[PDB]
């Protein structure tokens, strides 16, 4: 069984240096939000590990995109602060983070994606079946399969006027993978030239 | 080997 | 108007060397294809342009993808030929070869994917509004919902055992959009170091 | 710039 309801509970629970600061924050809260959604903790630790590790820079982007529907031409960041793209720009990252304005935060903002359906695509980001490594990529995809059954069911209910909301909420996913990406090879190049503070499990999500 | 993340999920 | 059966009908209309071969060949079949897509050659010009540049690799994998699930550990080309992981393998490019056959080709075969649901697949990802430079992304988000309307209401029709089979297939677009990152990337090192003939249409499709 | 795809899409 996969309710709405925990997913929601599991929700509520340089600029680039500041940015870097608040994925280090982060990273922490989002371990505690995969043991709240359903399930999850009673994967083998090897692949709960796994799952974290090949999602958690698209679950963390999903995140505060959506934070950021209420700001203008940026991002709020986990610490608390804004980054306007003229900064972003000013670092050079505009680019990428241009992407995440135009493909994702305005795009929650359009259609007033709701907590409920951000928590519900985080969590299929999260039982990512293709993941290499799983011991049991069918018990992943299972799960990944209860949520959006239980997406599909809220979204009918809540938008009923909306018949294709609920594939327009699965299809910010390929933005997101596309997204997450180019982030990550920016980071990398980031820890390679080593003029960037990463702290400690921002670090680690960077390790082999 | 993922020392940081092991440590966070085991814990209860 | 978005009709299943008109997205059907236009389905139906060293081994780096021969695998750039066979892609070269099917660039002039992909924009047959699209033309015959409800709608698509309604759209100005420079639009068409912008959605094959945008698009046209993603929509290249799908199409060997689905042609290769009676090849065991290999892809059909467009040419005719197999090409099996292990000759892709020495040639150097057996990890992004391993990714279509796990990810894609072996799902599609999994789940015996149709080629009405091949085609709408092929169609959302060709009517891709997050393109850049469109003249009106509106419009092509517009044809996008139209098309997943259509292919929801078609695999509810043929498949009514199967509740999540629409949201199945909407899921393999991140897969499809990672692969084809990648793809392309190979793809450029190729052309820049040279060594490898690229035919004129997919030499264009390299160009900024 | 792309003149294959041009000259391929605005032939009927
Ligand atoms: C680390 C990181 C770097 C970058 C980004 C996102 C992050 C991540 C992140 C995660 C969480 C939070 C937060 O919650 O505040 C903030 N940032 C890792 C996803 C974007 C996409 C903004 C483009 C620019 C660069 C600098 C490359
Ligand atoms: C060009 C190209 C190169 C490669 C691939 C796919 C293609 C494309 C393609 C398209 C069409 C056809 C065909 O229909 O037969 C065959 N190939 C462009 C997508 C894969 C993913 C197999 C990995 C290895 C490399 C060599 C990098």
């Amino acid at each position: 069984d996969m309710p709405v309801e925990k997913i929601l509970e599991a929700e509520l629970a340089d600029p680039v240096t500041n940015i870097c600061q608040a994925a280090d924050k982060q990273l922490f809260t989002l371990v505690e939000w995969a043991k709240r959604i359903p399930h999850f903790s009673e994967l083998p630790l090897d692949d709960q590990v796994i799952l974290l590790r090949a999602g958690w820079n698209e679950l963390l982007i999903a995140s505060f995109s959506h934070e950021s529907i209420a700001v203008k031409d940026g991002i709020l960041l986990a610490t608390g602060l804004h980054v306007h793209r003229n900064s972003a720009h000013s670092a050079g990252v505009g680019a990428i983070f241009d992407r995440v304005l135009t493909e994702l935060v305005s795009k929650m903002r359009d259609m007033q994606m709701d907590k409920t359906e951000l928590g519900c695509l985080r969590a299929i980001v999260l039982f990512n079946p293709d993941s290499k490594g799983l011991s049991n990529p069918a018990e992943v995809e299972a799960l990944r399969e209860k949520v959006y059954a239980s997406l599909e069911a809220y979204c009918k209910h809540k938008y009923p006027e909306q018949p294709g909301r609920f594939a327009k909420l699965l299809l910010r996913l390929p933005a997101l993978r596309s997204i997450g990406l180019k982030q990550l090879e920016h980071l990398f190049f980031f820890k390679l030239i080593g003029d960037t503070p990463i702290d400690t499990f921002l670090m680690e999500m960077l390790e082999a | 080997k993922h020392k940081i993340l092991h440590r966070l999920l085991q814990d209860s």
